[PDB]
């Protein structure tokens, strides 16, 4: 029986996620241990570079981020989440990481490095993926999904930008600020504009279901090459979203717009993921009747899509920046309000 | 087209969180 079997496994999970969430791992390498190699990214309190491990030779993705700049934005609990959900989850589809530390100045979280890069990227260049290619990331997000919600975690960040792709093809999923355990309702507004379900847009108190209207929008601009909701502003794109109106391009399936209007559901009551049968209603949806969920899990299905790669250290799937000095200081910063870290 | 009028949007980049 396999929905026995998934029980035991999810259990077996949760209790491994609580024992790393009530005593997480600090401290387990410092600066000098890595080279630098290339900035992978920049962001408004921090950087991603590409950094090589002296001992080993091994390539990560170092996310550093600047303390004050931290405290300045309002971002002390986010970052402080992401690094405690960061080491205390396991699942193939989210990001692995590797050592965290701190000094003076920055946090530090070593991840294994994806030179892949962000599906982002690969989808304004190849413009949209096929049914088969965005079901089988489809897939991947489902499964996701599932293990999170049953630590009672609400993602809150899918998006493109926030999905990699790694060397088998298959999805990494990168950031947890936003993850936050809700067993009943919570109420912030937070998230990315294309991608708020109504219920967080009208203000009202949501739980774990805005993650599959979000899956509804990720799936949408997969296969269209563009979201179901886009506009010049932001509050012009949540008028859209409330409507409960959406249109899809002539290219789309019957079951891949049948399985759409059942995620992009406004109606809580109704909305595939929320209802009696949980997840079931998704994987049991017509335009997944190929999908074979387990070898999904186990990596075995061959990925429709593999990135290009030149070695372990390759960056020629992220932009160009300019690189700029990681500065300690002689101070310690804001030490009290990352002593967790 | 839609997509027309997705490029118009100038939300063809990178987005951000609100
Ligand atoms: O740079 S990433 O693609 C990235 C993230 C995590 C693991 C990675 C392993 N290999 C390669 C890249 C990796 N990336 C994916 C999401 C985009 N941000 C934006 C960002 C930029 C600067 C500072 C913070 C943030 B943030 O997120 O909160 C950076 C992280
Ligand atoms: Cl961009």
């Amino acid at each position: 029986s396999e929905q026995e079997s998934v029980k035991e496994f999810l259990a077996k999970a949760k209790e491994e996620f609580l024992k790393k969430w009530e005593s997480p791992s600090q401290n387990t390498a410092q600066l000098d241990h890595f080279d630098r190699i290339k900035t992978l990214g920049t962001g408004s309190f921090g950087r991603v570079m590409l950094v090589k491990h002296k001992e080993t030779g091994n390539h990560y993705a170092m996310k550093i981020l600047d303390k004050q700049k931290v405290v300045k934005l309002k971002q002390i609990e986010h970052t402080l989440n992401e690094k405690r959900i960061l080491q205390a989850v396991n699942f193939p589809f989210l990001v692995k990481l590797e050592f965290s530390f701190k000094d003076n100045s920055n946090l530090y979280m070593v991840m294994e490095y994806v030179p892949g890069g962000e599906m982002f990227s690969h989808l304004r260049r190849i413009g949209r993926f096929s049914e088969p290619h965005a079901r089988f990331y489809a897939a991947q997000i489902v499964l996701t999904f599932e293990y999170l919600h049953s630590l009672d975690l609400i993602y809150r960040d899918l998006k493109p930008e926030n999905l990699l792709i790694d060397q088998q093809g298959y999805i990494q999923v990168t950031d947890f600020g936003f993850a936050k355990r809700v067993k009943g309702r919570t109420w912030t507004l937070c998230g990315t504009p294309e991608y708020l379900a109504p219920e967080i847009i009208l203000s009202k108190g949501y739980n774990k279901a805005v993650d599959w209207w979000a899956l509804g929008v990720l799936i949408y601009e997969m296969a269209a090459g563009y979201p179901p909701f886009f506009a010049d502003q932001p509050i012009q794109i949540y008028e859209k979203i409330v409507s409960g109106k959406v249109r899809f391009p002539s290219h789309f399936s019957s079951d891949l717009k049948d399985l759409l209007r059942n995620l992009l559901q406004v109606d809580l009551t109704k909305r595939f993921g929320n209802l009696k049968n949980g997840v079931n209603d998704i994987k049991n949806h017509k335009w997944f009747a190929t999908t074979d969920w387990i070898a999904i899990y186990q990596r075995k299905v061959e990925a429709p899509f593999i990135p290009k790669f030149k070695g372990p250290g390759d960056t020629s799937n992220f932009d160009d920046y300019e690189e700029e000095e990681i500065r300690v200081s002689i101070n310690e910063k804001c030490g009290k309000e990352f002593t967790e870290f | 087209t839609t997509y027309a009028d997705f490029i118009a949007s100038g939300r063809t980049g990178r987005r951000n969180a609100i």
